[PDB]
């Protein structure tokens, strides 16, 4: 029961387009490694449009779904081709790739550089501010 | 409009100073004069652990049900009765539940004794 | 339930050619990263013929459908040739290519350069004004 | 409220000095005027091996409960009986441990009849 | 039964999010390699947000789960393709890499470089105080 | 507490020297004023083959059930009876897991204290 | 029956978090190769933490389990693919790898380097008091 | 009925940790090559800790077990895949490797340099009391 998941599961008919709550903002900040207080980050938080917010929330939900699916599937890889069902051995690689794709998608939504965070590695552009 | 008061304390009566909790109206409602869609509000604890919410009574025409999430992550779903007077949270949380386990019993190992102590008053004459 | 998804669900027989709703304009800007203020963008809407509008709406519907299918299909890829059905391990790549094709079609209908957007990164034309 | 006291010492009866000891509530409890969600506290033994927990007399609406985690990570289950005074942890450790080998109204009846016999002795007055 | 195991098992509805316990803090220190008393470590422990600690606890639970799974599997690897179920011989490598990723995830949540610890091996971004 | 200057001898009547003996308490034991968690201690035979120990008797409901491990691979169970005097290991090993009875004095003494407080309150009322 | 094996058998719920039993210290010093005193070992035991000790005890428990498993396995390796169950000819090598990882973990949590010990083979971070 | 076998079978719930009678020192000497009279060997025999003695005895028992098993195994190797059971043709090599591993383990426990003895070959460290 992730707090963001427990917030979202109420809005079954789509997702709300009001604004990002401190929980949602905190989660996004964590996902792109941006401390909230950063002036550029908050400045980006302004000028937000409706569909932008909606897509951000959808991407966050997808992040949570894939993250859960990873721990679900890690028990697999124990075997290959049970009877005829061969197992996609890089499947976990696909999960990681889609997850980083979602993170980069968020970064593009906020127009902000994607920096070293908890999911992606080595895709750290111009550090906290311009750095490396 | 009512004010939901709630005092939160550690297990040693120490206030949970600066901790977070949430409230939501799960089903958006309205009155003859206003529209109240689904929204979620967040709050922190004061130095006393007290938190005050500005809430709407669940007199909605269609439906109206609040739900509060604590740091414990337990969900207390409740309805605010009509009226404008401020109401203590414990009152509306009064809709709690009970489960069976022997561990609830040791309090009787005093209370029953105290109840047995009450029997002493009988001989006071 | 995406907002524009329902908005189009109302239009069951084809799609209208009247204008671009603020949601549609916002989604286009999202797809190609053109803030609606940019005169170079708004002028594109001006003098935009009808069949062009129909094509825009068709492409947007396709973008939504393919994007949803992308999230849906991730739970697959666990296996290969379950009993006799081997599956394209690149299927996700196929839908990514389709999405980038759709956004390029969008940008080309408006004669505008496709810039860094959520779907394409580092493979785009002209950037801000003349970047690429 | 109650300053639950406890003394710990090795087989040599030498007290354990400044050793970690843990205590945890198991369910949020609230009285009419206050609310006590889950929390965990820690103590360190003194030079004499003593330790004090300002625990709450946990007779409340919901299932009040405590677990004590010893230096050997053994878990003792017990819920504080009501009262306002320091209490020696051995008493609850033996009474709360009545949950273990939970003799149904046999040990409790043993104590009840012992209380009755004490009252009978007191009757001489 | 690990201390943290039972500690969390008493909480079934998600996980508690108030604060990190001295036991949890000690576990984090141990699994990252930071001595508990290090000033930079305690400073990083300050100013955390709720979702941060929630993710930390999720990562710790995953660490413990995968650690146990590592122990239980060694009795396997005795054979290969018992009758037709062939097992990925690198399952051990997979779980080891997953553990390393989780530790790096912790390090990135704390914003601190990961020093030499039990799980990491030769891939560390720290020394005594800083600069690896 | 109780001591045990038990002695161990080599087969040729010479005494073992610097050979490790072990004792382990198999039950978390606790008296009124102390707790004795499951702990294990080790000792070394003196130059003359004697070994000393400091152990506690059955002070809880569960058995103060020690087991000693000899250098010759053996294990031997027993419970040290009460009193304050050194014991010879021979007799205790001859016996073993003697018996145990419910001792609720920790409960009974607290009950007596609480009852006396209640009676004093009745007198003052 | 190993002494420590019985001592741990006494602990049904996890293992105690108290100071190491002098026999435990003896065994871990054997695993690393210290005479229970090197002016470094005791100071490693001067700095103690609760979760530390539990990790030490579980690691040494695994050391014992793996070593006895190795002792038992040698009777196998006579054959391969009895009917279809093949045998991992590298199984014993896997056990060796696990044992060396365990002792490495012991040293790393104790913050100390590993000298030539009974299990590790030429892979050392130490000689006498210092050899790097 | 090897003398050490007939001595150990009297102890069942483990092995004693009292001391080493001349039989065990003689066997260790033979396995190491040091005549028991060598000062560098007898002095090493001192300062032994109980767990060290237990480990020495376990290693000696394993030496005996593997030595006996070698005699049985040679009656195999006349065949390969009798009906469906393939035979590990290097099994004898595995037994030899385990024996040398145990001998080296003894050497490490006694801290002395493993050298000429019945089992090991060419892994002669220091020859006679000084680097060979």
């Amino acid at each position: 029961t992730h707090p963001l998941e427990s917030y979202y599961n109420q809005f079954l008919d789509g997702l709300p387009t009001s604004e990002l709550e401190e929980l949602e903002i905190e989660f996004v900040a964590m996902c792109i490694g941006f401390p909230r207080s950063q002036n550029n980050f908050v400045n980006a938080l302004l000028d937000l449009s409706t569909i932008e917010v909606y897509t951000i929330r959808t991407s966050v939900k997808e992040i949570l779904r894939l993250d859960k699916l990873n721990k679900e599937s890690i028990e697999n890889r124990q075997v290959t081709k049970v009877e005829d069902i061969t197992m996609n051995m890089n499947y976990i690689g696909d999960i990681k790739d889609e997850l980083v794709t979602e993170v980069k998608k968020l970064a593009r939504i906020l127009k902000l550089p994607v920096l070293d965070n908890l999911y992606v590695s080595y895709d750290d552009v111009e550090g906290r501010i311009g750095a490396n | 409009m009512r004010r939901l008061k709630g005092t939160i304390r550690h297990l040693d009566d120490q206030p949970w100073i600066n901790v977070s909790l949430f409230l939501t109206l799960i089903n958006g409602t309205f009155n003859s004069a206003n529209q109240y869609p689904i929204d979620t509000k967040h709050a922190k604890t004061d130095q006393n652990g007290e938190f005050v919410f500005n809430v709407v009574p669940n007199v909605g025409i269609d439906q109206s049900y609040y739900i509060l999430t604590t740091p414990d992550n337990k969900k207390h779903s409740f309805t605010v009765p009509d009226g404008t007077s401020d109401i203590e949270f414990s009152v509306v949380r009064e809709a709690g539940i009970i489960a069976t386990d022997p561990e609830y019993t040791n309090v009787l190992n005093y209370l029953e004794d105290y109840i047995d102590d009450a029997i002493a008053n009988i001989q006071a004459s």
